[PDB]
RNA sequence: GGACCCGGUGAAAUUGAACUGGCCGUGAAGAUGCGGCCUACCCGUGGCAGGACGAAAAGACCCCGUGGAGCUUUACUGCAGCCUGGUGUUGGCUCUUGGUCGCGGCGCGGCUGGGGGCCUAACCCUCGGAUGGGGGGACAGCGCUUGGCGGGCAGUUUGACUGGGGCGGUCGCCUCCUAAAAGGUAACGGAGGCGCCCAAAGGUCCCCUCAGGCGGGACGGAAAUCCGCCGGAGAGCGCAAGGGUAGAAGGGGGCCUGACUGCGAGGCCUGCAAGCCGAGCAGGGGCGAAAGCCGGGCCUAGUGAACCGGUGGUCCCGUGUGGAAGGGCC
RNA sequence: CUUGCCCGGUGCCGGAAGGUCAAGGGGAGGGGUGCAAGCCCCGAACCGAAGCCCCGGUGAACGGCGGCCGUAACUAUAACG
RNA sequence: GGGGGAUGACCCCAGGCGGUAGGGGAGCGUUCCCGAUGCCGAUGAAGGCCGACCCGCGAGGCGGCUGGAGGUAAGGGAAGU
RNA sequence: AGGUGGAGCCUGGGAGUGAGGGCGCGAGCGAUAACGUCCGCGUCCGAGCGCGGGAACAACCGAGACCGCCAGCUAAGGCCC
RNA sequence: GAGCUGGGGCUAGGAGUGAAAAGCUAACCGAGCCCGGAGAUAGCUGGUUCUCCCCGAAAUGACUUUAGGGUCAGCCUCAGG
RNA sequence: CCGCAAGGGGUUGUGGCGUGCCUAUUGAAGCAUGAGCCGGCGACUCACGGUCGUGGGCGAGCUUAAGCCGUUGAGGCGGAGGCGUAGGGAAACCGAGUCCGAACAGGGCGCAAAGUCCGCGGCCGUGGACCCGAAACCGG
RNA sequence: GUGGUUCGUGGAGCCAUGGGGGAAUCUGGGCGGACCACCGCCUAAGGCUAAGUACUCCGGGUGACCGAUAGCGCACCAGU
RNA sequence: CGGGGGGAACCUGGGGAACUGAAACAUCUCAGUACCCAGAGGAGAGGAAAGAGAAAUCGACUCCCUGAGUAGCGGCGAGCG
């Protein structure tokens, strides 16, 4: 997108492997190196998820 | 989605009812048990089910659809080209 | 002698025998949208009317 | 390079809200009322409002939707008696 | 000296046509021809300029055609020429320092880089009286690629709006008012906001009852902090307005992330594309005992075609078959 | 008769030690096919040109060559500040 | 449009009919190619000159005068109308 | 519901203008100024919505022009010349 | 006298010459003239033909280096259901 | 004056009602332009495509180029092809079913209604192509 | 570094060449589109070659081709 | 002994462009066209394959139809093809 080093960041987050991503848009702001939550790759259902990239 | 030159491959659309019947003229020659591959509408035989295969007859061609060949087995043969 | 935007025949564009002719949805998506997901299921194909008609004609005759 | 000021002028653009399907018509699982979009439809007619009483839309099927207070989001149902038994 | 009367000769632009008066009114708004009226016989020649919007010329001043042509510079690009590295017909002899890898070091080693020298057989020039000498000489001329300057020139371009062109403004999108009460409409008509953001204003489960005013006491004399009364919520909600609306969106705490993939019956607005909504179906969770809610936010702004490409996934194509460059799909 | 003041930008003249950077040499390393010797590319650390950056000189080279407040001034810049 | 049309036509009434861009239907003469078991004319081809029969019409026919040689197609076709 | 009667709906070929004004009214601007412009509701004209009227005057009041010269009632508007 | 001149010639028309205004280059060179691209393009301008029948237009809205063009809609017309 | 006689010819004295004609125009008599007068030339055409409509030959329909036959010269053979015979999809490929996907929720289609060649037309593209109109660029 | 090719710098080959390096004589040497293995084709870096297609100054034939402003502009002391 | 000079049109080589389309215009197009040059002929062009493509299939060159407005080239736009 309108890449703005303001902390206007996009990113996204992989799933164990689960394999691929999937979409997510942030600011550095707050919590850095701080990006976790779950899902589902193609990969069976959930996965943990890490955001960084 | 296009290519940078041309290569390609082959086949062609060859069906059941369509034949049973259309074919049913083909009687004129390999109709009685029948060894179609006409030579009349087409280029490439393939066989489409829909229809109720018939004519109990053994097709000398490249392939077809499920019930089609299933159909077939209804009253008749299925050969194929070259090697299969 | 004839030929066609050969080009959108490429790109968007191919009609069925009930004499119409469809290209995939085209929302956004394929540039810019970190946007959604769901909005994701938004790109399947888009049927325009009317016009379809320059279209279809202009390509006319080989599809 | 810039813009100036003094100038208020200062046009405004388009909407487009609606009762679409007003009081008391062909019911079709469709956009019921509108004043706010997102909204969240509800069940059969409404007849809360910054108003008093109540309306009713002699049509029934699935649902239809809210404006978000305006018009006065669906729940007293009322399918209409052209909903028993075929 | 023409002009005027005679005799001889004898054109020329413009012109629909016409026997063409003044008035005061009128019409597209400066009329012999339309209305009312007043003067009004038919023709002519010598004249005098006012009107026939007289003649000359499809305004040169104007704007409009994403017309043209000339000059200009830190407009765009490109060429001419000029500078420039390596390379070639541009051959010998010696003096030298640098790198490097191997066996701060030094010894060696292949490697290879810089450079200084008369010469000299190309080359060129030189001539000066002949073809020999002379001068320079590895130059350079000059060929090929490099790069650079480069308006000297060559070709294009330099928006729209615009109650005259320009200067001035202004173009997107969110709200009010304008819209006469469905919807919706100009105005360079009014006023005001936006090209953010919030990882926790997210999802639920559990609790809360605002501003304010009055009365009573610490540090306090506007303006807290607590305690006791009054309250169609006038506070409250990140941001502009407007609707909302405590029952609450609104104020806390508990775990939780669906701020989901596959989809979507069926509608709103709509020439286009968009834009926008949405039960319910399946897989897989979260919150609750559960009936249920969750596919981000209280909303309506936080925006962009399609192509031109990057990259993580596919293992669909792979141009004799085995593959990969490369391509399609996510 | 007399041409004064400014080289911060610009053109130019000089400098070339240092940054940069083209073609190029020159090797780490990866890649495809390869039974294997091989057989094609991507290749980068460093060396590497003018130019440009940086130092200076440059005006009968382009070009440019301040503002307001106070003060003897019975009144006005001004001699000064 | 509708009531019966024998091919015409005839009767009712409904029912209008002003119209530029522009849309649909129907007709007219112009020079040619048929000669769909077609040919006129020296007592005039044709053009010309003039007219109080035929048609809504664009045209027809037909009669009088002129003038030296042509060409007409009852029907369909074509186009430098 | 429909007295109506003749508009309606879909598919499809062929289009034109893509800038108008004038009047009444409700608003905007504007000196509530203009035969000013700017949006709306109806009409109006469209180079023929050709004729009557208001002298004359598209245009405002009445009127819908298939055709019939020596018929008849009226509209609006008029009737001393 | 950078004097006027005859005769002989040289240069040339994107190029010449020019005691230099864009002057002069076979009587209008801001880039000659003839033939050729070629009947260049030309939202602009005109011009745009025989009769007759039938109905009957818009001068708004949406996007445009688009605003005196034109796309799509809206209003026309004919064929069938 | 009555070669179409009791009806018309021609000319007008009066009165009666009357703004020419073309383009472009909101709007025109025009004082906006167009034209002095007459005669003849002079402007929506042809080709290949495609596109609907219609006249008709077979429904699988239809013909290149050529070979032969040709007062008139007489057409007749030629079967590469191309449009319909399912389509759905980027593709693999499947197939009256298919793509998204792991789901029976939708998109395209099935459902024959079947064309095809030709003729003649209203049009659409390439064409100088409704007709003339300029300033300019480029070659010799 | 250009060409032609459908190829407009591209995953981009073949053939043709502007500059510089400068191989092989049959297990040789290009080729079948980057490349590589294997298969399959072909044998260059000299030359000649009628016939099948193009064009009308010339001569003929024929015309839903013209008729003196049409046809070539010019039907006859016209490119004068 | 041969040449050279011609010659409407046609042929290959040598060299070789803007308009205009893309509704600008730098890529692109018109095109390898128009023009100029040289030269062969009555015809030149070309012509027994280090060719084509892939069914182990085809074979001189040329030209007509077809392949095909396809495979495909591209500010993937106008077009070229």
């Amino acid at each position: 997108a309108k890449d703005g080093p303001r902390i206007i960041v996009k990113m996204e987050s992989s799933a164990g492997t689960g394999f691929y991503y999937t979409t997510t848009k942030n600011r550095r702001n707050t919590q850095a190196k701080l990006e976790l939550k779950k899902y589902d790759p193609v990969a069976k259902k959930h996965v943990v998820f890490r955001e960084k990239k | 989605f296009k290519r940078p030159q041309k290569v390609q491959e082959e086949a062609a659309t060859i069906d059941v009812r369509e034949i049973d019947e259309n074919v049913t003229l083909l009687a004129a020659d390999d109709v009685a048990e029948d060894v179609r591959d006409v030579a009349d509408d087409a280029d490439y035989v393939k066989v489409l089910g829909a229809g109720q295969v018939r004519h109990e007859l053994t097709l000398i061609a490249d392939d077809f659809s499920e019930g089609a060949r299933e159909k077939v087995e209804g009253a008749g043969g299925s050969v194929e080209l070259t090697d299969l | 002698p004839k030929m066609k935007t050969h080009k959108m025949a490429k790109r968007r564009i191919k009609i069925t025998g009930t004499g119409k002719v469809m290209a995939f949805k085209s929302g956004k998506r394929h540039q810019n949208t970190g946007k959604s997901g769901d909005e994701i299921r938004g790109k399947g194909k888009g049927f325009v009317l009317a016009k379809a008609e320059w279209a279809r004609m202009k390509l006319m005759l080989p599809r | 390079a810039h813009k100036k000021g003094v100038g208020s002028s200062k046009n405004g653009r388009d909407s487009n809200p609606k009762y679409l399907g007003v009081k008391k018509f062909g019911g079709e699982v469709v956009k019921a009322g509108n004043i706010l979009v997102r909204q969240r439809g509800t069940k059969f007619k409404a007849g809360q409002g910054v108003g008093m009483g109540r309306d009713h839309t002699l049509f029934a099927l699935s649902d239809g939707k809210v404006v978000f207070i305006n018009k006065g989001k669906g729940a007293r149902f009322i399918s209409i008696e052209a909903a028993q038994t075929e």
